[PDB]
Order: structure tokens, then C-alpha cells, then sequence
């Protein structure tokens, strides 16, 4: 259950930036 | 205006609806039952301004005549019906489903809509809700002297009595079956309601008529690809960048234009 | 007003005219079966002053004689029908063409439209029709008992009913090549029509005559240029310029004329 | 508008392609029976302003005359045809070759087209097909009562039938070479046709006439290095990054130049 403790942590701080557009798309 | 720049416009509008149905299918991994969304796009209007046929002269035809054209309508965002991926949950309140079907529900002004989320509850008065108080349809009501609640493969809900050594058939627990399932209009709370393109309701029994199974203890995991969405992502990124840099272009053009 | 001003003129709406097709192609990425439009121009009179033979001795002949010309008129917009980037969409209600050919599509008028998508669907009658409830042709019906469909790739459709071990033959979905693919007048909606600059169509199945081949669960990408298109704009945003310094020219030399 | 944005147009144009080229390679990395592409250029035009040759005086000669030169076309992109290397995937179906030739198969329209692709399938009537519904040439017909089936290294293929202690011949599988490899035009699904380029084909049996052999239970994966094709997209990111400095530069130019 680690992977969730990081992979929602990732895809909760992702699937906002996609909104607003600080877009890096590289770090992903 | 400018007819570039109500073009252009047209393009970042298609391209945020991308967006905004890429970031909803990315902020819907680990929603349980969830489905993916996908964007189809569409061209609108193309003024003709010379037509493609239209012979000039008496022996000449003039191909490809000159057409301007518009706009990036997103034509429709359907709704693919894949098969989520099983989880074992250890509980046995969640049943989950093996191909197709529904549960059909009750909504608190009678209409029937349909839910792929087999995350039932027991209220106050035995009868089974969905989340929410959505009482399933046809009624069952779940006794408080039963112990444990098996649902089996083929449907039938039959719960044990305490003392009394036989799974006594409480109901039955039937699915419901579209022609298309794409059609199914999403209302929120994971609840589909019927319209008149996915086609007529057909309920049936688990496993019979085409319709899939249930599995008690398991949930239905999101049939998202988290690969899939970040790399459809990068590329609707990309396409927002140059047309938001088509609109600089226009811009320019036409500030020039006045400070002539 | 002055012979200047009109050149100049025409040459805006030139650029202009050639960004409003950039911005067309620009946006209309990520739209399947797409393809690229680029704009031919063309330049208008040529007013001759002096004839170019007109011999002005008895012997000499005044080579290259004076003679000024106007304008860029457009002349035409041509499309590129080539073959687009496939990729793996993974959905068997989508197929792509591998070569040339079009989807026939009846119009709600009756009328006969052709369509390079296959971004296909089912409805509630059960017809192939294609995002917007066209109906594809010759028609297929899919049976309310199928459980799934496959479309091999010479072109035949065949289901899998439930209970039956045999994926039986429901139809053949054949494609269509017109001589001109150039000429068809594109009127939206992904869809194109026969008009007499491309010819009348030729109905065969896929692979025969000169056809394509059905890719099932892949999705023909538009085959628009991204780095090409920036460039194109570098390119029509500096030839606006440079045409609003040349009307910007002869209004100054105008009202010099003025103030004299 | 100006030369060195056309130079540069063609530089970025070029480089494109060899990104995109090299992409594929790496997308279709893992990917059974597929061949690296190498992009090979070539450059354009050379504007002559002064010949090299064109003496200048009677005694002068004028060596190295100016000529600016443009475009860096890319003449080619070339299919290296290396033998993959084989590992066991264990699958009676799955046959891969070694050396030279390819495998026959019928298109729907009777004409050939070659693969190296040996992942057979047997469709409903019994015929061995690969990846598409691919009738092979000569036609296979697997009898029904046929428990496995297993094929040699010289071609034969034959059956296990029930009872029946002897491996009754089936069919006999035959490789094609050509004295091009490079020549084949793909068609898509990895499968080639023969064209002009290519060469008339040879057939022959595995082994003789410097075809290669069936091994039956392996797979032949792609003979894609990944670090060799990261060292080249390090190479053309740069290039690609260079180019488009340089159109960035001509653009400034403008810029200046029109200000004035």
C-alpha cells in the first residue's frame, strides 16, 4: 500500500496542475 | 474580428475539453466501478469560397476549389465500457461484477437508474441501499437475524438464520442489460439513468441472456491506465501550447495592423 | 486611390487568407482522419504599358517590355489525402484505413456522404453509425444478443452471439474510391461529398480495386505537421509585416501628396 | 521571404523525420519481427552566383565561386534487415526464422505480401493465418481432429491425429528471398510487398538457395540496441534543437528589419 501512499500522492498533485496549467510535463 | 482568431479560438476551446476529460480520468484512478471517458472530435462549417466543382471556363473544371473552413467541435465524449479490474477487499458488504450489467435503483422520485457499484449497505429497516439510500430494485429487505450473507454466482441472495442449518432464499438480485451502453447519460454518484439512445432496459437474472456475474468481497477498480492517461496528456499539452501560440500569432497580425 | 494601395491590399488578404488555413490545420489536431489544407495563390493582371515584341526600330525589338501587374489572388486550398499515423486505440467499435478508400455515410437528406473515420458506435436499434447518429453504408445491424464484435481486416463483420460457438457473418462494410480525393468539398462533420471536380465513386470492398484495409482497434491520426505549422506562422506573421510597411509606405508618400 | 528561412524550414523538416524515425524504433522496441530504420539525407539546390569555373580576366580564373546552396532532403529511410534473436516463448504456434527469406502470404485480393512473422493462427475452416486473417501461400489446412501440431525445420509441417501414431503431412511451408531487402514497401501489420526496388522474389525451401530455418517454439524479437538508438536521439535532439535556434534567429532578423 505504499504505491498508493505516493501514486495518489503524485496523481492528487498532478490532476490539478493539468487544470491550471504550470505545466512542466518532465518531472512526471 | 479576425476569422483566425475564432478559429483559434475554437482549438483551445476543444483542446481544454480534452483536458479537463484527461485530468477527470486521471483524478478517477482508485474510484471504484469509475469508467473512462474519451474525447471525439469534429470539424464545423467550411465557408466555400470558390466551389471545389464549378467549371470556370467550358472546358476547364477547376479541382480542389478554395474552402476556408472552422472550428474543432468536440463532436461527443463517450463513455468506454471496459471491464475494471477485480480487488479483494475481505468484505462482505461490496459485490462487484463480471461483464455486463447494472443494478437497477430506485431514485427517491421513482425513476429507475443504474449503478456498476455493488458497494451495498442495510439500513434501519432492513432494506438494501446503495450509498446513499438508493433502495434496490426489486425490493429486498435484509432480516437482523441472519448471520452471514452469501450472493452467489448466479444471483440469488440467500442469508443464514441462527439455530436453522439451511441458507434460506431471501430474493433474488438481478442485473440490467443495454443494446449500448455508451448511451447511458451519468447523473454523478457513479448512477447511470436510461435515455433514448442507449435502448429499452432489459433486467435479467446474473449470468443468464448475456449478462455478467457477481463476485461477493471484491471491488471493481477504475479501468483507468495511468500510462495510457499521462501520455495522452502530454500530447494535448502540446496541442494546447500551439494553439494558444496560434492565437499570439493572430494577435500580432492584427496589432500591427492597427498601429498602421 | 493609388495603384499601390490595391496591391498592397491584396496582399493582406493573402496572408491573411493563409493564416486562416494554418490556423484551420493548426487546430484540427488530435481530429482523426484529418487532413492538411495548403493554400495556392496566384497573381492577378498584369496591366501592359508597353507590348514586349513591338519593335521599335525597323530592326530592334524592345525586349521585356514595361508592364506592372497587381495582386496574389488565392486560387486555390489543396488537401493532402495522405495516409495518417495509425495508433492502437484498443476499442473494437474503432477502425482505421490503411490506403485510400472512404466510409460511405447516408445524410438524414438522403444524400451520400463519405467519411475517412472509424470512430464508429452502436445505437439503440443497433446500427453502425458514426458520432452524430450518421448511419454507415451498406447498413449493418448488429444483433441485440451480441456479445462482441470484430470487423476482419478485408473488410467482414461478424459477431459473436451468445450461446452460439460460431462468430457469424452480419455484414461486409465496404469502402469507396473516388478517382480525385483532392476534390471532394469537404462540408463538416468529418464528412465529404461527391461533387464533379472528383468524380463519381467507386464502391468496392476493402483491399479490391485499389482500396485500403480495415484495421480494427486503431485510430488514423491527422496527418498535421506541428513543426511545420509553427514555422508556417513565423513565415505569414512576417509577410503581414512587411505587407502593413507597404501600405504603411504609400500612405505617407499619400499624404505627403496631400500636403502638397 | 528570406533564403535562410527556407534553408532552415528544410533543416527543421529534415530532423523532424529523423526524430520520428527514431521514435518509431524505440516505441517498437520488444515489438516481434520489426526491423530499425536509419533517416539518410541529402542536400538540395546550390544557388549558383558566381561559377566556379567563369574566369574572371583573361589570365583569372575566380576558384571556389559562390554559391549558397539550400535544403538537407532526406533521401531515404532505410531498413536494416538484421537477424533478431530467438528466445522460447514456448507456444507450439510461434515459429521464427534464421537468415534470409520471409513467409508467403495472400492478401484479399490474391496478391502476395511477405512477413517475418511466424506467430501463426487457425481460423474456423482450418487455414493457417497470421495476424489478420493472412491466408498463407501455398494454402494449410489444419485437419479438425488434430490434437498438435508441429513443424520441422525444413517446411513440413504435419499434424498428431487421434490413434494414429504417424504424423501425416500437412503442408510445406516455403521462404522467399530477394536480392533487396531494403527494397520492401511495407503495408502495414510489420507485412511487406514486393515492389520494383525490391527485386523479382526467389522461393525456395528453408535452407536451400540461402534461405533461412524454421525454428518452431521461439519468437524472433527485434533487433533494436536501445542504448544505440539513445545515443542517436541524443545526437538529433541537439540538431533538432540547433535548427530551430537558427529559424528563431532568421525570425529576429525580420523583426529588426521591419521595425526600421
Amino acid at each position: 500500500d505504499l504505491q498508493s501512499s505516493f501514486l495518489t500522492l503524485l496523481v492528487a498533485q498532478l490532476k490539478n496542475q493539468d487544470p491550471t496549467n504550470p505545466l512542466q510535463n518532465n518531472e512526471l | 474580428m479576425i476569422s483566425s482568431l475564432w478559429i483559434a479560438k475554437t482549438g483551445l476551446d476543444a483542446q481544454q475539453t480534452n483536458m479537463d476529460v484527461i485530468a477527470n480520468n486521471l483524478a478517477n484512478v482508485s474510484t471504484n466501478g469509475f469508467k473512462r471517458q474519451r474525447a471525439v472530435f469534429e470539424d464545423l462549417l467550411y465557408q466555400t469560397i470558390r466551389q471545389p466543382g464549378a467549371q470556370s471556363s467550358e472546358q476547364t473544371t477547376l479541382p480542389s476549389g478554395l474552402q476556408i473552413g472552422t472550428g474543432v467541435r468536440p463532436v461527443a465524449t463517450e463513455r468506454l465500457h471496459s471491464q475494471g479490474n477485480l480487488s479483494q477487499t475481505n468484505n462482505s458488504k461490496d459485490v462487484a461484477i463480471k461483464g455486463q450489467g447494472f443494478f437497477q435503483v430506485m431514485l427517491p422520485d421513482g425513476t429507475s437508474a443504474y449503478t456498476r457499484d455493488g458497494s451495498f449497505q442495510v439500513d434501519q429497516n432492513g432494506q438494501l441501499v446503495t450509498a446513499g439510500g438508493f433502495q434496490v430494485q426489486p425490493a429486498i429487505t435484509i432480516p437482523a437475524n441472519a448471520l452471514s450473507i452469501t450472493i452467489g454466482r448466479d444471483g440469488v441472495v440467500s442469508v443464514t438464520q441462527q439455530g436453522q442449518a439451511a441458507p434460506v432464499q431471501v430474493g433474488q438480485l438481478n442485473l440490467t442489460t443495454f443494446m449500448n451502453d455508451t448511451g447511458l447519460e451519468s447523473i454523478g454518484e457513479n448512477l447511470y439513468i436510461e435515455t433514448q439512445s442507449s435502448g429499452a432496459p432489459n433486467e435479467s437474472t446474473p449470468g443468464l441472456n448475456g449478462a455478467g456475474l457477481l463476485y461477493q468481497g471484491y471491488v471493481e477498480t477504475s479501468n483507468v491506465n495511468v500510462a495510457e492517461e499521462l501520455v495522452n496528456m502530454i500530447q494535448v499539452q502540446r496541442a494546447y501550447e500551439i494553439n494558444s501560440k496560434a492565437v499570439s500569432t493572430t494577435d500580432q497580425m492584427l496589432q500591427k495592423l492597427t498601429q498602421l
